[PDB]
Formats: structure tokens, C-alpha cells, sequence
RNA sequence: CCUUGUUGCUGUGAAGGCUGGCGAAAGCCAGCUGGAGGCGGCAAGCCGUAUUGAUCUGCAAAUCAUUGGCGUAAGCAGGGUA
RNA sequence: GAGGAGGAGAAGGGUUUCUUCUCAUAAGAAGAGUGAGCCGGGUCUAAGCGAGUGUGUAGAAGCAUGAGCGAAGGAGAAACAGGUUGAUAUUCCUGUGCCUGUGCUGUCGUACGGCAACGUGUAUUAGCUUGUCGACACGAACAUCUAGACAAAGCAGAAACACCUUUUCUGUUCAAGGGGAAAAAGACCACUGAGACGGAUCAUCUGGCGACGUGGUUUUAUAUCUGUGACCAGGCCUGAGCCUGGUUUGUUGAGGAUGGUCGUCCAUGAAAAGACAACUAUAUGGCAGCACAGUCCGUACCAACCGUAUCAGGACUCCAAGGUGAAGAGCCUCUAGUGGAUGUUUUACACAUGUAAGGGAAUUCGGCAAAAUGGAUGCGUAACUUCGGGAGAAGUAUUGGUUCAAUUGUGAACUCAUUGUGACAAGGGGAAUCUGACUGUUUAGUAAAAACAUAGCUUCAUGAAGAGAGAUGAAGUGAGUUCUGCCCGGU
RNA sequence: CCUCGUCAUUUAAAUGGUGACGCGCAUGAAUGGAAUGACGAGAUUCCCACUGUCCCUACAUGUAGACUAGCGAACCCAUUU
């Protein structure tokens, strides 16, 4: 909801910046072997436990 | 007033609780609700605030007393004994 | 006394010692300001309300921002409002004591 | 008939949350807040409310003029006219008995 | 089995709370005082009313609590200690009060503040003064006779609020309000209606105790239920009391 | 245990009061006023008697329909605490 | 269908919100978006928790005292209208304000009046002490105010017209701050001097400790005015600006606010921070202008929450129109909001429902299920009873529309093709026996009961208390009425 | 227990109900005994009203079901029946 503590807000801000795919240029690099970022999440499928 | 032959103030309870118990309660219930005479101002304006404490609605004096009456039987007697000790 | 401090608004706690050598200039005007923001959202504010918008260091407060602007850019300030955004950036909005000067400072500084 | 929302705070209908309905120049019916009522001083002897003094809440009372908070007599607010008449007489009459008991 | 109801209710979190209390009840310590009765008040757990008193100790005003005797009023002046008059509601050394008199709030030893008679409607009777030993015999409301030294203090009158047990509580809710502040279990479930894991009287295909209900004084605590160390039982007449002053 | 929230419509008509009549008295009889009660019929709600109804690869690891019980109170509920 | 499938907050979720593009779609990718001295947190204290210290333990636990902590719905200085974005707004912009402090310049101050009830005067710090405010249960009736809703007249625009109609619909606005009545309800002051008697309430009641009367003093709302104009409706033109209105009266009325009364209780219904008055000393103090200051954290959106989900379940609160009717009941409408596995007339057996000749429980363990009765008004009401009740006992009759009398009691006439609480809503009743006195509670998910509880009755132990025999604990029986015989051999 | 005890009443007909009787396998007094009122979604018998419960079934409505487009599982299984 609208009321939040400072500690809860920083957790949300960090959880929101980490939630991104692999940038499209990295895929062209000779040494790079990852397909998809397995740390990506959806609000419909997991809980953060920020509480 | 007095629209009932026997039941008096206990008519509030209908047919519940025993007959014999209601007629014991009745004595106390009639005594609690009356106004009584003030010792300080003479008027009949004394009523009960809470068990043991009685109070005058004109002059504001508060006095210790019984649970259902302002002066109890033991007090009416003992008060006299003290007056004799002062002689 | 020890407590978990989960309801607190300031995340720092400890009082700080002296040191044998101290850092040259300290928290100072050129650490406080980061950049002015110039886009269609900001442009209206310069044109209508005589206010600039800036990104500022997380450690900064209203009094410090007021001083730093008057030192770097030179116009006098009426008000400062502050906003911690969802992207982790502290924004400051500064209204100048005379309007019109906002378009002068913005253009000199290359914000606009 | 237009219906209202709570603009600020909580919906939970406690003593600190009284509201009234008001019509604005723009022809809207809106809720607006209400401050609590104040009780003024009662006499220290008899419990009667003192004459000549205003009733307000502590913060608002302190901002009024001094004349709103007293009467010009031996006890200002504090006690009523009958209780001071009794006090003045009692102190006099007691001193006279002591005078007599000293002289006799 | 498990621990019985009687033990659980004696643990510390079940002790009566004091948050609504007015203060500790008892006499002042000084040799002589003149006091004024400030207010007469009800205290949440107690049926007898209390009186707040005001007295000077050095220059400073100080406040105390007495149990109210019947016939005081707010504003009354009262006299405490040696050289007080025999007037209703004064406090005096016991040796000054004549035989056959009725007293309340009696000190068991000097300066203890008053114990003994403190419940509504109660009093004690002065039955003997011994001029050699300086002892006095008082008859307590249980019928017990006890000896106290002549230097102990006592309040002259009967405790206010008498007659309260005349009116029956006809309903369950009336009993609820009376026991809400006491330590006894209400409502009280009978032991014969429990299972044998919960109570020594539990179990069986008919509701019965099955073993005698009179138990020893030295029995173990988690089974000491029933009539503890009874000398006799049943509704028959007893025997003559033996009496000495 | 501490701090709070939540009673709308109706029936019956106790205690106390005023008039009129009857009586030597004590105190009896009418009409009106008043509004008590873990008191009656219902609403919002809280519950769970029957159909041994529907469902039993369910809408659901206990639900749905009609029918029922209480509803001015040893009633129902949020947060803090043991 | 206003106890909404409407409009908003809390707990919980965390970008789900806005723009663009692509299908990959309850799918992705890239950007953008949350602004405060006056709203809430940071303060105070409840029940309570506790570092350290003392005592104890192999170390712990525990016990005594006690810094600090403990409520986003208890206490708690000061703000409101109107505008603006794709997305924020009592936070931004315009206007008018307020609280707490700081500094400059002017301008005044060092006291009086009334028999009194008390008034005039915007007034400094500091301290004892005494008191007040903060600061408080439930229930009932009666006043007064404000939202709201009606009805007439005026104007402006709409709807409808094979016929009829001045028929019908929508509008007619005024914030915080400043100034301010009459009224009603209570206190009190001066004169006066009252009874087998006057005054007064819906109800209690009230007076020589001073009635009625005649003149005053004071406390508590609201209407009205200002708030410098905003905002709305309509017309004319238009890639813009002008012009015209926003006027009068009556009835009712809270599910909000306030006031003084009355009732109930073996139940009498928080603290503290922070304030104020009197008394004592001490005095460069009041007001007007102008200027300066007020840090830190929260602020988007939810039909998106918990149940493995896009789940008929669960989940704390606020606002609330017209008709019918006792009634935020059911039924019907205005404001605001809403919807998809496709076609086919589709047997039998189902599941939700209707109707039935003659008979009327013959059915079945058993009237299980269904039918019948139903609101209001009147007449008339038994055994038994703790005299309160039984009791809506039972049993019977009436009820629509129209046009009149009469004013709350109701009467009378005329009229209709099955009759009238016409739909919706809405008791079946009696005679007996076993059992528990009554309202209440229980096996969340096969048992709601005769089981548990309960008031009352009886027994037992104690003079120890932060409690003191009308007390504090332990057992048994189960309201009331009427009784409760005999046995101490065994344990 | 014997037991569907005997006598009366209720029915056309009573292993039922109510009223009487009592050497009671094995009733009984706060392990509480006995007679009533008011109140039970408590157990039991009878009467009036009422009816598709029944004699003895018939007709009609909505929704599924049959056939058709799009979408698309599970229990179970030595199997030649
Ligand atoms: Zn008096
Ligand atoms: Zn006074």
C-alpha cells in the first residue's frame, strides 16, 4: 500500500532494477554462452518477501 | 402505580427465577430506589451513587452508608452507645 | 540500547570519530549537484513556472542544495522541493526569486 | 444526490474523526473536518462552571486574551462568588474567637 | 496425566492486577495528627468504600487511605493518635477504649498500619483489659479470641457497605460481574464430568467419585482435591466451644 | 488484560405519577401518563436443524439451494499484550 | 437498483499505472511517471517487555531493582477554495490565510468603572503552593441546528404531438479566515416577602438554606454580511472572442451535530506529555508595517489480496435518490457502472419448477417432502399456575374503486363477470405422556442432545496477606414448592 | 429376565399409546426422591384442517443431455474374453 517504511522502499527499488533480460549486444561476443537470464521474475508467479 | 397484587417491582422478570427468591430481592430493590432525608439541609433529596456511598442532590454532601439503605440497624443502635460515652 | 530499528527513517546510526588526516574539501558544492534535466517534461516548467529540475547526491538536503546552486550558477533561490523516485534517483526542483532568469541560466548551462 | 469520499486520514469513526458536509463555490458537496468541543473551568469547591470565562480546547484557549480566562477578584477563575464570600467570612470569624480566647 | 486446574491458576501470570488501585491502605505513622477527609471513593475490586485523608508531615501536605466506617462525610476533621477523643471515626490507642465497645482496622503490633477487621459490615468486640501485662483481648468476627498489646491503634466504628448479601443474584450475568475480579474459576466445571487425565474424579460409565473424598493434609499437591483434612462431615450438630480471654 | 468500532422497524406494557368514583377507617375500582425486561415478530448480521436435496474426475482437500435457530445482548469484531 | 455488479481508504501485493511498437498476447520490449512548516511517521504514556547492576548457576534458567522501548484507528501548534498533466496534487500554479520563532522602523503604556452579578483594557520573565483543562460506561425520551427531499411562481434550454396537454425533464452556486444577531436552554445578582399553598415538565418535580413578580450579569450554536470574484447554463460567431441570466415563497426533515433532564449496577466506566488561573517578587512591554526561517522519511496503481490459478470460498471500515409498505425487507425506476465454447426445435433417463377427475395417509420405520394458515381492524377467549403468565389460546367477521359527510372516532351511498393484505411480502391449530427449570455452550470436517454451564442449597480448611472471615481457596448437588428415614461393621 | 405380564379405554382389527395393579431378575431419597407452571430445530401417541405420499399415473415449461464447429483430459490395463 501507500504507507511504506524506508527499509521496505529500498528493497522494492533494488528488486525492480535487477529484473531485466540480457542486453542484445552481449549475444554477439565471442566468449559468451548464456541463453536467457534465469534470475528474471514475474509478480504473478513469485513473492519478494519484502512484507 | 401499584397495578399488581403481589409481584411489585419484580414484575420486570416475568415468569423466570423462583417465586421465593424474587420476594427476597424485592425488599432490597424497593429500598435502593427511594429518596431519603438529608441530615445537613432537611430536604428529601438523598440517593445512592454506588454501594456504601450516599449523596444529596441539593447541597452535594456525600456520606458513608449501607448497601441498600443509608443507615443500617447496627448503626442506629451503636450511635447511641457513643453518645452515652460522652456523658 | 540495542533494537532492530525497522521503523526508522535514517539508516545511519553511529557517531563518527576524528581522523589524523581529513579529506580535502569535504561534502561540497561540486559533489552535491550531478546534472540538470532537459526534456519535454522539464521544458514546460522553465517556460511556465520559473523552475529548474536537477539530480542530486543521496546525502544532500534542502539547505545544502540551496547553497550549492547559488555558488555554481549564481541566481537567488525562492524554494526547493525534493522527491525520491522509484529508479533510485533523488530529484530537486528549484524556483528562482525572479522568473525569466530560468531561461537564461538553463541556456548558459546547456541544459535546454 | 452526490456522495462523499474521505479526503485524508482514516475512515474509522473515532472521536478525533468528526466530519460535516459543505457546499463549495464550484457546486460540489464535500466532507470537511471538525475540531472537538471544549469544556471550561469548574469551581474547586462546588462543581459549578465558572461565570465570565470562555470554553475552548487548551491550545486555542492559550491564544485568546487574558480577559477570557479570568474574572477580576481575589480568586480569578478558580472559585465562584459564593465560595469566596464564605472563605472571607470564615477567616474573619475564626480570628475573632482566637482574639477572645487570648483576651479572656 | 496432566496438571490440574487448581495448580495452573496459582502461577504468576494469573495473580490479580493492581493497575486500577488507589494506593496501599493503612494508618499514618506519626504520634499525633489532625486530618481532613478529602474524598470518599469506590475502588474497582473492593466492595467497602475508601476515604482519602490529608495531613501535614513537616510543612508538607501528605495523603493516605483508610477503609471508611459508616457515618463519615466529605470535609470532616478527624483526630489520630494519642490524646484523640472518643468520637466516631477517630483513631485511638486500644487501652483508652472501654469494654464492650466495637472497633475496626485493629493493629496486631504497633505501627503495622491496621489489619484484622476490614470487610463490609464487620466489627470486633473489646472483651478484657489486663492492667498487669498491658494486654487486651479482642473477639474477631470468626469467633476467635486474640490478645494484643495496649499500644496498638484502632478505628472507632463499623465498616460501611453492610447488608450486601441479602439480595440474591438471580441470573448468570450477575454472577459474572461479581467474580470477574476474583481468582476463583467461574464458570466452575465439576471434576466428575472430566476425563481421568484431567482430574482425580474423572472417568467411568456413570458419574461418580469412586473413592472417599476426605484427603490427608500431607497428600501430594497435584491430587489434593476434595475435603482436605476434615475432622468430620455431614449436616449434623457439633460440640461446645472452649473459651478463655 | 489494554485501546477501539458496531442497535434500524414494530408488539406487550412492570416501578413511579395525575384525575374521577366507593368507603367510618385501612385501602379497593375505572380512565389516562410513564417506559422496565440475559421478554415476543422481523431487518443488517452471526450461526448450522431438515431435505439423509444438488455436487462427489467438484466452483470448493467442507462449497451451493430452499428450509430453519438467535438477533436491546453470560451478543459479534480489528489492532496491541500475556 | 444507494446494506450496488457505484465511488473511496486500511492490511496484503509491488510497477501490475501512462505512451509507443510487436504478437509472443492475463505475452513481451523500450521509454516516462510519485514535489508538503499546516496530511501521516519521527513525541506521550496503556496493558506489558527489558540492557546493566545485585543474588544464583559448571555454564544457563529463575528471582529483586531498573536506563531504554511500547498505539500510521487512544492524547497530540497551525489551510482552504478555483485552476493545470498522458500519468501527481488539500504537496505544483493563482488568490486569500494561519502557527512557532528571529530582526528592523515607527507608534503608544506604567490604570480605572459597577450596590452587585461582573466589565474596560491584545501585556514581562521567574518561583513556591492550591485548584482546573487534557480526561472518558451503557440505555430512554424531549428540544434546537445542518445535510437531504418535496410543492408552488419566474426565466433559459431540452423531450413528446395520427389525436390531447401552460403535460413532462434539467438548472437556479458561495470554502477556510474575518465580523456577527434575535432565539432556546441553564447558572447567578439587586429589590420584594409567599402556604393545609402557589409554580412548573412529554415524564420526574420545586420554594423561608428565599416562591411568584419587576430590572439586570454571564456561558453555549446558527442565520446574515465580507471573502476584492471564481464557477455553471444558454445564444452569436469561430480554426477568437463577445453577449445574457444565476430570481421569490412555503412544507418536511438525518442513518450527522449539540443541550439540559431521567433510569440501571454486590459492574461506577485509562494514564502521561503538554497547558492555564490565583498568590509572591520583578519590569523598556503591547500594536502596526516590512523582512527572514521551518531539516529527515512516506505520497503511482488495485476488480492485481489468501487459498498450487483468470478459483461461486474467506477478508477491517466510510458516503448514500424517488414510488409502494410500519420498515437502509421484497418488487419497479433515476445518477454511476456492466456481459460471450457455434449452430441445431432438439428421443429416453435426469435436475430445478407448474397443474390435476373421484377418493383423502389406504403410502412409509416414521405425514419425509409438499399443500393448507398468513398483514391490519373488531367481537370473543379454557384447564392449570410460582398470580407475573398461559394468550396472537381456541373460535368468528371485515378489507377494491368512486362521490360525499365528519375531523381522528370514523360513518353513509353508488359501482364491478369469477372479487379486493388481488402481484411482492406474510403463524397451521388443539388434547396428552417421558425428560431437562429458563436465555446461554459444545465434538472446525458424520452426534446440538436428555450432555456442559447457570441461579439456589450443603459440606470442608484457615487469623496467613499488596487480600483480612459479608474474606480467601477446595469439593458435591442443580431455579422455585414439598421432603430428605436407618447403619461407623470394612475402607 | 420371564414378557407380546393381567384388567380397562383408544381401532373393523393394537408386539403401539394412556389409565390402573405390584414380593420390584436388578425402584428409592443432595450417589438426591416426588408432584406442577413458563420455555425447547429434544423423544413419543392421537384428533381436526390439508394435500400426487398413495390408488395410478398423465400433460406442459427452463437447463443439461443426443447430432454439429472450435478446444481437449483421467482412472484403470498378464490379456487371446
Ligand atoms: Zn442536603
Ligand atoms: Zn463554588
Amino acid at each position: 500500500g501507500s504507507i511504506k517504511t524506508r527499509r521496505i522502499k529500498v528493497q522494492l527499488v533494488s528488486a525492480l532494477k535487477k529484473n531485466r533480460c540480457i542486453p542484445q549486444w552481449k549475444r554477439a561476443c565471442p566468449g559468451f554462452k548464456q541463453q536467457y537470464n534465469f534470475t528474471k521474475r514475474s509478480w504473478k508467479r513469485k513473492t519478494l518477501k519484502a512484507c | 402505580s401499584r397495578k399488581t397484587k403481589k409481584v411489585g417491582i419484580t414484575g420486570k422478570y416475568g415468569s423466570r427465577y423462583g417465586s421465593s427468591l424474587k420476594r427476597r430481592a424485592m425488599i432490597c430493590m424497593n429500598a435502593q430506589s427511594k429518596r431519603y432525608c438529608c441530615s445537613f439541609c432537611g430536604k428529601t433529596t438523598v440517593k445512592r451513587e454506588v454501594i456504601g456511598i450516599w449523596s444529596c442532590r441539593f447541597c452535594g454532601k456525600k456520606v458513608s452508608g449501607g448497601a441498600y439503605v443509608p443507615i443500617t440497624n447496627q448503626q442506629v443502635e451503636y450511635k447511641q452507645v457513643i453518645n452515652r460515652m460522652k456523658m | 540500547p540495542k533494537l532492530n530499528r525497522h521503523k526508522a527513517s535514517r539508516l545511519d546510526k553511529k557517531i563518527k570519530q576524528k581522523k589524523l588526516i581529513e579529506k580535502p574539501l569535504g561534502f561540497s558544492s561540486l559533489d552535491i549537484i550531478k546534472y540538470g534535466i532537459g526534456h519535454e517534461g522539464a521544458a514546460k516548467l522553465i517556460e511556465e513556472a520559473g523552475t529548474l529540475t536537477f539530480v542530486v547526491d543521496q546525502r544532500a538536503d534542502k539547505i545544502n542544495v540551496k547553497k550549492a546552486f547559488e555558488e555554481i550558477y549564481g541566481e537567488k533561490v525562492k524554494k526547493v522541493n525534493i522527491n525520491n523516485t522509484m529508479k533510485g534517483v533523488k530529484k530537486a526542483y528549484i524556483r528562482l526569486v525572479e522568473l525569466g532568469n530560468a531561461a537564461v541560466v538553463a541556456t548558459k548551462a546547456g541544459i535546454l | 444526490v452526490e456522495r462523499q469520499v474521505v479526503r485524508r486520514g482514516s475512515t474509522f469513526n473515532t472521536r478525533s474523526n468528526k466530519r460535516k458536509k459543505v457546499r463549495t463555490p464550484g457546486n460540489r458537496l464535500v466532507f470537511q473536518d471538525v475540531k472537538k468541543k471544549g469544556k471550561g473551568p469548574k469551581c474547586g469547591q462546588c462543581g459549578i462552571k465558572l461565570a465570565g470565562v470562555k470554553e475552548a480546547r487548551p491550545a486555542a484557549f492559550s491564544r485568546m486574551r487574558k480577559s477570557c480566562r479570568k474574572v477580576n477578584r481575589i480568586l480569578g477563575g478558580v472559585q465562584c462568588a459564593k465560595c469566596v464570600q464564605e472563605k472571607v467570612l470564615d477567616a474573619f470569624l475564626n480570628a475573632e474567637e482566637k482574639r477572645m480566647k487570648e483576651l479572656e | 496425566g496432566k496438571v490440574i486446574r487448581t495448580l495452573r491458576l496459582q502461577k504468576e501470570h494469573w495473580k490479580r492486577k493492581h493497575h486500577k488501585s488507589k494506593g496501599i491502605v493503612g494508618f499514618p505513622t506519626l504520634k499525633n495528627c489532625e486530618a481532613t477527609v478529602e474524598k470518599i471513593v469506590h475502588e474497582s475490586g473492593r466492595p467497602a468504600p475508601l476515604a482519602i485523608i490529608n495531613y501535614k508531615k513537616e510543612e508538607k501536605n501528605t495523603k493516605g487511605l483508610l477503609v471508611a466506617i459508616e457515618g463519615i462525610y466529605e470535609g470532616q476533621k478527624i483526630q489520630i493518635g494519642e490524646n484523640a477523643s472518643l468520637e466516631l471515626g477517630n483513631v485511638c490507642p486500644i487501652k483508652e477504649i472501654p469494654e464492650g465497645s466495637l472497633v475496626s482496622m485493629v493493629e496486631k503490633k504497633p505501627k503495622d498500619g491496621g489489619k484484622y477487621v476490614k470487610s463490609p459490615g464487620c466489627y470486633a468486640t473489646i472483651v478484657y483489659h489486663n492492667k498487669l501485662t498491658n494486654q487486651t483481648t479482642i473477639k474477631l468476627p470468626s469467633g476467635e479470641r486474640v490478645r494484643v498489646t495496649g499500644e496498638s491503634r484502632a478505628l472507632l466504628g463499623i465498616i460501611a457497605g453492610g447488608g450486601k448479601d441479602d439480595k440474591p443474584l438471580l441470573k448468570a450475568v450477575n454472577a459474572y460481574y461479581k467474580y470477574k475480579t476474583k481468582g476463583k474459576p467461574w464458570p466452575r466445571v465439576r471434576g466428575v464430568a472430566m476425563n481421568p487425565v484431567d482430574h482425580p474424579h474423572g472417568g467411568g460409565n456413570h458419574q461418580h467419585v469412586g473413592h472417599p473424598t476426605t484427603v490427608s493434609r500431607n497428600a501430594p499437591v497435584n491430587g489434593r482435591v476434595g475435603l482436605v483434612a476434615a475432622r468430620r462431615t455431614g449436616r449434623k450438630k457439633g460440640s461446645r466451644k472452649i473459651t478463655v480471654n
